[PDB]
C-alpha cells in the first residue's frame, strides 16, 4: 500500500539476489516488513526490521539510513526461492498489513552443459496419443496453438546430489499427423 | 499455527460456502481475511476484532461474505450465492495482539464455483516410460506423468518411488493447461517429469508411480449423473524399470 | 505527521442495573524529563483499580506487580519478540510522539489574563497554558507571604488553567496591593494594581 | 517535565471500551468505538498529526480479552463502586451581561460509567452542553468535565445532576451568582 517495488526480477541461482523497495512515507514508528508467497500458498514472514541491518538464517535486509528504502538480501539463490516477495509495511501507525503488487523473482538454472534434444517416449499401456524435450540453454524460448495438440511450458528438474540439472518441455496431441520435432521456435543440434 | 477448513472448495452457484479459520496453538484478538485471484496479490477483505461486527474494506462487496467471531480461537467466513465469479484464493490470519503482534497464515482454501456439479470430472492418469533415444544419447532416464481431463484444477501429482514420496528429479508443470480455450468449464491437463540415471531405470527390481490427488465432491454433496460421482479420490500410474531391447 | 499506538497480547489463559462489574485498564506510559533526553516507558496492566503486572523500561522485562500478574510476567517474557518491541518503545513510541506532538502540546502557550477583585483580595488568573504558573502577593512592592491562601492549580479539561490566589489585607485603603503573575507565555510579569 | 499516556479500558458487563492518549492531564484525542473515528479534543491538533482509528478497537479487543482471563483468574472479584466528587466553577470569573462556561468537574469514581445532567431552577437544560469522555487519574479512578455555556442573571440558579452506583442517590452541586 504504501511501499513500491519492481514488478519481477532475473537471477541465476548460486548468486545473491538484491530486492529493492521504496517506503519514502514512512513514520519512524512502523516497521518495514517482507513476506513470500510460492505459487499456491499463503504468504509466509521473511523478515522485517526498523533501522539499518537485519539478518537471520540465509536472508538479510539492508535499511537505508534515512529508511526511505531498503533491500531483502538473499545470499545465495536456490531455484525454490523463486517466489512473489513482498515489501509491506506495519507497525504502530499501521495496524492492517496490507500486500502491494510485490515482485515476481525467477531464478534461472544455470545449465552446465546444454544437451538439446525432442525424445519420443511410448506409451505404457498404449492408451494416449508424446514427445520429451530435455536439456538446453536456459534462455531458449520454446513457444501450442492447436486445438488438438498440447504442449506445456518449460520447467526444471533438479538432480540433486548429482549437481545436474535438466530443462524438460512437453508436447503431445490426439491426432495421427503429429510427430516429435515438428515447433514455433528452436536451436541447431537438437535429436 | 492458524489451519482454514476446508483447504479445497467446490461449490455450485447460489449455495453459500463456509470457511473456518482457527487458531490452534493461541487466543486470537484479530483474525483477517484476505482472497487472491489468479496473477494478482493479495487484496484484504475484512477486519475481524473478536467479539465484533467485522469491517470491511472499501471496495468489497458488503452483504456477499459474511463473519462470524464468536470464539477467539474461531472465525467463520461465509460466501453467499456462490458466483463463479467468486472462484478465488481464500486465506485468512490470526493475530495474538494488536500492534506490532504478528499474523499467522492459514494455508488457504481454494474455491472453485461452476453452476453446474455435472462439470466435475476426476483425472486421468497415464505414466510415459523413459525414451532410449534419451537415454543413449544421454545416459539419463525421464519419466512422464500425465493427468488430463479434470475438472476443476484442483490437483496434486507427487512421484512415489518404491513406496516412498520423491523430490528430486520432479518438475511438475507449474500450472495446468486447458483442453478447450474456447470453453467456460474446460477441463484441465497437466504433466510432469521424474528423472534418473539410466543406470537406476533399466533394473526392473525398482518401482515408480505417478500419484495425483484429486480434490472434488463430498458425500455430502449431490449426485444425478450416471457416472461416477466425482468425489475426492487418487489416480495413479504404474511402470517397472525396463532392461535392454 | 502520523501517531502511535503500542498494543497488547493475551494473559495466560482464556476466553470469554444491580450486576457485579469487571474492568480492565491498560497504560502505557511514556515520562520525559528534560525533554526527549532521559526517556522512561511502562506498560501497565490494571485489574479494577490494581496494578498485576508491569513492563518498565528501566528493568527491560514484565514484571509482576502483584501475585495476579505472576503468570502474566513469565508468559509474556518469553515471547521474545514482545520484549524486544517494549524495549525499543522509548524511542520508537515516545520519543516519536514526543516528536509528532510537541509544536501542539509541550510548546503551546496561553497568556493567562490576571483579574483582581473581591467578595481579602482575589487574584484570579485564567485561561493560560501550560500550567506552570507563579503568584505573588505584593504590598507596596513588598512581597507578602504571610496570610496568602490559594485554590490549587484547576485544571479546566480544555488545555487550560485557572488559578486563584487570595491574600488578606488590613480592611483600610492604607496602600497599594500588587497581584503579580510570571508564566511561560509572557516575557515580562505582569502586575495588576488595586488602591 | 512531560507525561504522555495512552490510556484504554474495557468494561464488564457494559462492554463498554475506550481508548485516548493523554498530556499531562489532558486528553489529545480518543476514539470514537461506535463511529470508528478520532476526535482530537482540540480541532487544530488533527491539523498537525494523523492517528488511524481502527487500530484501537484491535486493543480495545485483546483488553476485553485480558479481562475475561483476569475475571476468572481472580475468581470473578468484582469491581467495588467509589463515587465521584462533582464540583462546579466558572471559567472566566463572573460578570453581568458577559457570556460564560460553567464547568462540572466529577473527579475520583469508578466503574468509569455515569449519568450527568445540567439543570436551570430544577429544570433540565441542554442547550449548547458538551462533555469530555472517561479521563485517566494515576490512583486510576477516573475524572470526567460536562460543560454549559450560559449567562450571568441573579434569578437563574444552575445544578449539576450526578448519578453514580457509589452514589446512595443523585447528587447536587448548586450554583448561583454571587
Amino acid at each position: 500500500a504504501k511501499t513500491t517495488q519492481p514488478n519481477s526480477m532475473e537471477s541465476n541461482e548460486e548468486e545473491p539476489v538484491h530486492l529493492p523497495c521504496n517506503h519514502s512515507t514512512i513514520s519512524g514508528t512502523d516497521y518495514i516488513h517482507w513476506y513470500r508467497q510460492l505459487p499456491s500458498q499463503g504468504p509466509e514472514y521473511v523478515i522485517h526490521g526498523l533501522t539499518s541491518n537485519v539478518n537471520n538464517r540465509m536472508a538479510s535486509l539492508a535499511i537505508a539510513e534515512d529508511r526511505k528504502s531498503s533491500t531483502l538480501i538473499l545470499h545465495r539463490a536456490t531455484l525454490r526461492d523463486a517466489a512473489v516477495y513482498y515489501c509491506t509495511v506495519y507497525g504502530g501507525a499501521t495496524n492492517k498489513l496490507i500486500f502491494g503488487t510485490g515482485t515476481l523473482l525467477a531464478v534461472q538454472p544455470n545449465i552446465q552443459n546444454p544437451d538439446p534434444a525432442v525424445y519420443q517416449l511410448r506409451d505404457s499401456k498404449s492408451s494416449d496419443k508424446v514427445c520429451l524435450f530435455t536439456d538446453f540453454d536456459s534462455q531458449t524460448n520454446v513457444s501450442s496453438k492447436d486445438s488438438d495438440v498440447y504442449i506445456t511450458d518449460k520447467t526444471v528438474l533438479d538432480m540433486r546430489s548429482m549437481d545436474f540439472k535438466s530443462n524438460s518441455a512437453v508436447a503431445w496431441s490426439n491426432k495421427s499427423d503429429f510427430a516429435c520435432a515438428n515447433n514455433s521456435i528452436i536451436p541447431e543440434d537438437t535429436f | 499455527v492458524v489451519s482454514q477448513h476446508p483447504s479445497w472448495v467446490i461449490a455450485k452457484s447460489g449455495t453459500s460456502v463456509k470457511i473456518e479459520c482457527r487458531s490452534l496453538d493461541f487466543q486470537a484478538t484479530t483474525m483477517f481475511w484476505y482472497r487472491q485471484f489468479p496473477k494478482q496479490s493479495l487484496m484484504l477483505m475484512a477486519t475481524s476484532n473478536e467479539g465484533s461486527k467485522a469491517t470491511y474494506e472499501q471496495g468489497v462487496e458488503k452483504d456477499k461474505f459474511l463473519i462470524n467471531h464468536a470464539s477467539l480461537t474461531l472465525s467463520t467466513l461465509t460466501v453467499t450465492s456462490a458466483h463463479p465469479e467468486d472462484s478465488s484464493f481464500y486465506i485468512c490470519s490470526a493475530r495474538g495482539g494488536s500492534y506490532n503482534s504478528p499474523l499467522h497464515f492459514g494455508n488457504g482454501t481454494r474455491l472453485t464455483v461452476t453452476e453446474d456439479l455435472k462439470n466435475v470430472f476426476p483425472p486421468e492418469v497415464a505414466v510415459f516410460e523413459p525414451s532410449e533415444a534419451e537415454i543413449s544419447h544421454t545416459q539419463k532416464a525421464t519419466l512422464v506423468c500425465l493427468a488430463t481431463g479434470f475438472y476443476p484444477d484442483h490437483v496434486e501429482l507427487s512421484w512415489w518411488v518404491n513406496g516412498k514420496e520423491v523430490h528430486s528429479g520432479v518438475s511438475t508443470d507449474p500450472q495446468p493447461l486447458k483442453e478447450q480455450p474456447a470453453l467456460n468449464d474446460s477441463r484441465y491437463s497437466l504433466s510432469s517429469r521424474l528423472r534418473v540415471s539410466a543406470t537406476f531405470w533399466q533394473n526392473p527390481r525398482n518401482h515408480f508411480r505417478c500419484q495425483v490427488q484429486f480434490y472434488g465432491l463430498s458425500e455430502n454433496d449431490e449426485w444425478t449423473q450416471d457416472r461416477a460421482k466425482p468425489v475426492t479420490q487418487i489416480v495413479s500410474a504404474e511402470a517397472w524399470g525396463r532392461a535392454d531391447c | 505527521f502520523s501517531w502511535g499506538a503500542e498494543g497488547q497480547r493475551p494473559g495466560f489463559g482464556s476466553g470469554g442495573d444491580t450486576r457485579p462489574r469487571f474492568l480492565e485498564q491498560v497504560k502505557h506510559e511514556c515520562h520525559f524529563f528534560n525533554g526527549t533526553e532521559r526517556v522512561r516507558f511502562l506498560d501497565r496492566y490494571f485489574y479494577h483499580q490494581e496494578e498485576y503486572v508491569r513492563f518498565d523500561s528501566d528493568v527491560g522485562e514484565y514484571r509482576a506487580v502483584t501475585e495476579l500478574g505472576r503468570p502474566d510476567a513469565e508468559y509474556w517474557n518469553s515471547q521474545k519478540d514482545l520484549l524486544e518491541q517494549k524495549r525499543a518503545a522509548v524511542d520508537t513510541y515516545c520519543r516519536h510522539n514526543y516528536g509528532v506532538g510537541e509544536s501542539f502540546t509541550v510548546q503551546r502557550r496561553v497568556y493567562p489574563e490576571v483579574t483582581v477583585y473581591p467578595a481579602l483580595l482575589v487574584c484570579s488568573v485564567n485561561g493560560f497554558y501550560p500550567g506552570s504558573i507563579e503568584v505573588r502577593w505584593f504590598r507596596n512592592g513588598q512581597e507578602e507571604k504571610t496570610g496568602v491562601v490559594s485554590t490549587g492549580l484547576i485544571q479546566n479539561g480544555d488545555w487550560t488553567f485557572q488559578t486563584l490566589v487570595m491574600l488578606e489585607t488590613v480592611p483600610r485603603s492604607g496602600e497599594v496591593y500588587t497581584c503579580q503573575v510570571e508564566h511561560p507565555s509572557l516575557t515580562s510579569p505582569l502586575t495588576v494594581e488595586w488602591r | 517535565e512531560h507525561v504522555i499516556i495512552q490510556a484504554e479500558f474495557y468494561l464488564n458487563p457494559d462492554q463498554s471500551g475506550e481508548f485516548m492518549f493523554d498530556f499531562d492531564g489532558d486528553e489529545i484525542f480518543h476514539v470514537d468505538m461506535a463511529k470508528k473515528e478520532t476526535v482530537w479534543r482540540l480541532e487544530e491538533f488533527g491539523r498537525f498529526a494523523s492517528f488511524e482509528a481502527q487500530g484501537a478497537l484491535a486493543n480495545i479487543a485483546v483488553d476485553k480479552a485480558n479481562l475475561e482471563i483476569m475475571t476468572k483468574r481472580s475468581n470473578y472479584t468484582p469491581i467495588t463502586n467509589v463515587p465521584p466528587e462533582v464540583t462546579v466553577l466558572t471559567n472566566s470569573p463572573v460578570e453581568l451581561r458577559e457570556p460564560n462556561v460553567l464547568i462540572c468537574f466529577i473527579d475520583k469514581f469508578t466503574p468509569p460509567v455515569v449519568n450527568v445532567t445540567w439543570l436551570r431552577n430544577g429544570k433540565p437544560v441542554t442547550t449548547g452542553v458538551s462533555e469530555t469522555v472517561f479521563l485517566p487519574r494515576e490512583d486510576h479512578l477516573f475524572r470526567k468535565f460536562h460543560y454549559l455555556p450560559f449567562l450571568p442573571s441573579t434569578e437563574d440558579v444552575y445544578d449539576c445532576r450526578v448519578e453514580h452506583w457509589g452514589l446512595d442517590e443523585p447528587l447536587l452541586k448548586h450554583w448561583e451568582f454571587d
